[PDB]
RNA sequence: CUAGUCGAUAGAAUAAUGUAGGUAAGGGAAGUCGGCAAAUUAGAUCCGUAACUUCGGGAUAAGGAUUGGCUCUGAAGAUUG
RNA sequence: GAACUCUAGAUAACAUGCAGAUCGUAUGGUCUUGUACCGACGACAGAUCUUUCAAAUGUCUGCCCUAUCAACUUUUGAUGGUAGUAUCUAGGACUACCAUGGUUGCAACGGGUAACGGGGAAUCAGGGUUCGAUUCCGGAGAGGGAGCCUGAGAAACGGCUACCAC
RNA sequence: ACCGCAAAAGGCUCAUUAUAUCAGUUAUGGUUCCUUAGAUCGUUACUUGGAUAACUGUGGUAAUUCUAGAGCUAAU
């Protein structure tokens, strides 16, 4: 099956699919939290410590924490859970939610790896992507980055230079 | 009527037994806070140094008595603190400019110290709050009562 | 649910009006609290929108007021052993509005003796002849104002003889006054004067 | 407070003293529970556009109130629907307006000026003499303002005169039959004085025995009078004449009188 | 329990058919002369009761609910008041 | 017109929060430039009370047709007692305990209507008899019915849920 | 894109209902209340915490009307 698998230590995430359904067992009969190896699955997955975060069965149903029964369940939700976006405020609405636990009916998996093993995945590791801006928070910048009361940050805070030249000298915001 | 006899206890709320200590010695003479209407009615002397307990009276309950004010005729008195009283009118009708006996039947609640109200005895008739269900009405004097040929004289 | 208005209950002569107009929000009362003296709960919800009134699941304790004073002291609540209507409340032990309940004797026994220097009730002696510490706070002489003004007071510590064998037992009886599931507490006073011998036919006699 | 709170009002519903037109729109203004009652207010909309006529739409009125021309005592009141019901003062300084709300003979309103001191103070009713608002008195007026720690000689049901750019009473008058009234609200209302009777009905509701200057007898309940002066001794600027409710024979004299023809 | 009897030829043996006491998944009178052997119903309390009646019935109509064990309060008396 | 048990006054304790870490126009007095001290503000937030629009039950009088409906309502509330529960609050609203009642030939209860009331509409000398679904007002429903979230405010349906119909 | 309030107004309807709805006069001393305002806040980090939409990116589902995992970032 596919398997959407992300490594939050780089900050990205790559679907894989695999057919072989030996390796899947160790997926197979498994709840969410539940953090496993894929050692088995490859060579290339060796020493790597994964979690799983989610998945959508067949068909696109997501595998929702706090169901606990490995069946389908329909049933009403409220404000919040997942897979929940209210029209009014407070309402309530059913739709048929997968529950917390992987079987052989799961289409995808929104899997973690959190430990990086032995060798280097093209569709994670290989790719490294930063964050995209700071804080910009004062208050939380000062606990995050040195920023306390001694720290003034009118000279600290970072800038997003990109060249738009459309049409002029594209320098960033403040 | 009462011996406060009830299988709870029954007594006017909001007064105490309170005994040594008193800014000065308030007596009163009875630890019994009777009220009155105001209206131009005079109070019932027996309201006053009463025992009755009465939630409902108006006299003596938490009731303020609102509304309008009316007369009339009383029939039957059977039930408990309450009384079946009957008015009077009459109607005016477009054919015939013309009139007709009809009538209407409110049921309404008496403190005891109006004991013995008989038929056909005349009674005066005051609102008050709803109590149950049809009651939202309260006895204001014996102002007349007297049936000087039937009803009101000993034989 | 159920509405507590007129929904029901044919009129003044026995017909009945059928329907006009099903049913409105507002116009209804949800399942009451059925208190069971326990271990102190609460629980919070909506009410008509704004108030918030409180009401009352498996409680404890609470504060109780006195009759010639009005001194609200607060102490656990024992037990039952009465309540007003429902015999049916009383087996069960559920905490309601003015019932009678026991509660403890024993705050009221130290919160007086600076104007109840003798103290009520009278403890056993051979067992408890030492002080752990209340010849020393009853009087203590002073020097002063205070043991002084003492004198002039304690002539009102002339109370009724029955709840001076009842203080020295330790079990006091009261009267929870206020409203459980209004505002989720249990709050009262004793009954001291004329119910209080009263009730006692009502329970000694019918044990 | 159910499936409500009635927010419109159409056409033939509003009082007919707001001189309300019939043809084309189907619609009142309707009112934004401001300091006094639905039935005794008379907002902007209503004066400014249809009797003053210096706007000539509703959508005219939206530039001058948020323009901030108009300032109703003291306050801006931006809203273009604000009530501005009876005796308040209309502190329109351009070009020197000054008006205020006073009932007519015919019982609707009147395009009249104040003066600029006449503007500085106005007469005020009470309803009833509260104590236990802050700190222990009180006393409530009847346009929605409040007074805190009065004197403790005015009781209810009389008129006090206060200044609006302070907080303060510049003069109290008394309930008595020698006293200048105005009534508001009534068949008979809109007559200035001159009361000499009133008869307290045991629970409830005592009407007033008003008379005139020329011996005419009316009356009214309670809610309707204003005190407006002592004995001939008014304490504002008057409209037209008088109050007087002439015959319609008496009103088509000057129908013949003060025309040209 | 109290009194008294084992007195009905015997130890053995699990064939039919018969002799009597039974239950049998479906449908339920088709079966047969025919609803006949045989099955449901059964006590008591609470209602709820149809047409025809000589107005005493039909009346247990039909049509129904309810029913342990264990732990309790509420009631119906007598003598001395 | 008075226990208005009201926000007041006091005593006595009780739990649970609350008690603007908000903001820009436009900046200033203050320079010791110490960013110390200051301008109006708010479309701002909240508590206390008053006020306004309110709504939901009562109060009286006044409704269409039948004796081939003459007596009705308590099964499981009928009418009151009393305590209590809930409810934003009266209250048989509803539980329990108690009384044995409310109602009626002054057409009560029963059915029936091609009956939403009403402001109102049409015809002549009055008295009218008919109707008035329908712009105004008020009460109600979103297929059949029923629960309910959120909010101040629906038992809401151009919100949701069930079942049922199609 | 989080929020603020509103979305219960109107407009459509006469199908249920009979001393009920209503008409009117009439209580709320027998209650509540969004908001305008009107008085209305001298009772030890100080001007703090953490966390999310949008935004990227991996997607899914048989589906236009729904919706996961990850990286982020604020408050009246």
């Amino acid at each position: 099956m596919k398997l959407n698998v992300s490594y939050p230590a780089t900050g990205c995430q790559k679907l894989f699919e695999v057919v072989d359904e030996h390796k899947l067992r160790v997926f197979y009969e498994k709840r969410m939290g539940q953090v496993v190896e894929a050692d088995i699955l490859g060579d290339e997955w060796k020493g790597y410590q994964l979690r799983i975060a989610g998945g959508n069965d067949k068909q696109g149903f997501p595998m929702k924490q706090g169901v606990l029964t490995h069946g389908r369940v329909r049933l009403l939700l409220k404000k919040g859970h997942s897979c929940y976006r209210p029209r009014r405020t407070g309402e309530r609405k059913r739709k048929s939610v997968r529950g917390c636990i992987v079987d052989a009916n799961m289409s995808v998996l929104a899997l973690v790896v959190l430990k990086k093993g032995e060798k280097d995945i093209p569709g994670l590791t290989d790719t490294t992507i930063p964050r995209r801006l700071g804080p910009k928070r004062a208050s939380k910048i000062r606990k995050l980055y040195n920023l306390s009361k001694e720290d003034d940050v009118r000279r600290f805070v970072v800038r997003r230079p990109l060249p738009a030249k459309d049409n002029k000298k594209a320098t960033s915001k403040a | 009527m009462a011996d406060q006899n009830e299988r709870a206890f029954q007594k006017q709320f909001g007064v105490n037994l309170n005994r040594k200590v008193k800014p000065g010695i308030t007596k009163k003479k009875l630890l019994r806070r009777s009220r009155d209407v105001g209206l131009g009615f005079k109070t019932p002397r027996e309201a006053i140094d009463g025992t009755y307990i009465d939630k409902k009276c108006p006299w003596t309950g938490d009731v303020r008595i609102r509304g309008r004010i009316l007369t009339g005729v009383v029939r039957k008195a059977k039930m408990q603190r309450t009384i079946v009283i009957r008015r009077d009118y009459l109607h005016f009708v477009r054919k015939y400019s013309r009139f007709e006996k009809r009538h209407r039947n409110m049921s309404v609640h008496c403190s005891p110290v109006f004991r013995d109200v008989e038929h056909g005895d005349i009674v005066t008739i005051g609102e008050c709050r709803p109590l149950s269900k049809t009651v939202r009405f309260n006895v204001l004097k014996v102002s007349k009562g007297q049936g000087a040929k039937k009803s009101f004289k000993k034989y | 649910g159920i509405s507590r208005d007129s929904a029901h209950k044919r009129r003044a002569t026995g017909g009945k009006r059928k329907s006009l107009r099903k049913k409105r929000k507002f116009e209804l009362g949800r399942p009451a609290a059925n208190t069971k003296l326990g271990s102190g709960r609460v629980h919070k919800v909506r009410t008509r929108g704004g108030n918030t009134k409180l009401r009352a699941l498996r409680l404890e304790t609470g504060n109780f007021a006195w009759a010639s004073e009005g001194v609200a002291r607060k102490t656990r609540i024992a037990d039952v052993v009465y309540n007003a209507s429902n015999n049916e409340l009383v087996r069960t032990k559920t905490l309601v509005k003015n019932s009678i309940v026991v509660i403890d004797a024993t705050p009221f026994r130290q919160w007086y003796e600076a104007h109840y220097v003798l103290p009520l009730g009278r403890k056993r002696n051979p067992k408890h002849a030492q002080k752990e510490d209340e010849n020393d706070v009853l009087t203590k002489k002073r020097s002063e104002k205070v043991m002084k003004k003492y004198l002039e007071r304690q002539k009102y510590g002339k109370v009724e003889q029955a709840l001076e064998d009842q203080f020295t037992s330790g079990r006091i009886l009261a009267c929870i006054s206020s409203r459980p599931g209004q505002c989720g507490r249990s709050d009262g006073y004793i009954l001291e004067g004329k119910e209080l011998e009263f009730y006692l036919k009502k329970i000694k006699s019918k044990k | 407070m159910a499936r409500g709170p009635k927010k419109h009002l159409k056409r033939l519903a509003a009082p007919k003293a707001w001189m309300l037109d019939k043809l084309g729109g189907v619609f009142a203004p309707r009112p934004s529970t401001g300091p006094h009652k639905l039935r005794e207010s008379l907002p902007l909309l209503i004066f400014l556009r249809n009797r003053l006529k210096y706007a000539l739409n509703g959508a005219e009125v939206t530039k001058i109130v948020m323009q901030r021309l108009v300032k109703v005592d003291g306050k801006v009141r931006t809203d273009p629907t604000y009530p501005a019901g009876y005796m308040d003062v209309i502190t329109l300084e351009k070009t020197g307006e000054f008006f205020r709300l006073v009932y007519d003979v015919k019982g609707r309103f009147v395009i009249h000026r104040i003066s600029a001191e006449e503007a500085k103070y106005k007469l005020c009713k009470v309803k009833k003499t509260q104590l236990g608002a802050k700190g222990v008195p009180f006393l409530v007026t009847h346009d929605g303002r409040t007074i805190r720690y009065p004197d403790p000689l005015i009781h209810a049901n009389d008129s006090v005169q206060v200044d609006i750019a302070s907080g303060k009473i510049t003069d109290y008058i008394k309930f008595d039959s020698g006293n200048l009234c105005m009534i508001t609200g009534g068949r008979n209302l809109g007559r200035v004085g001159t009361v000499v009777n009133r008869e307290r009905h045991p629970g409830s509701f005592d009407i007033v025995h008003i008379k005139d200057s020329q011996g005419h007898v009316f009356a009214t309940r309670l809610t309707n009078v204003f005190i407006i002066g002592k004995g001939n001794k008014p304490y504002i600027s008057l409209p037209k004449g008088k109050g007087v409710k002439l015959s319609i024979a008496e009103e088509r004299d000057k129908r013949l009188a003060a025309k040209t023809h």
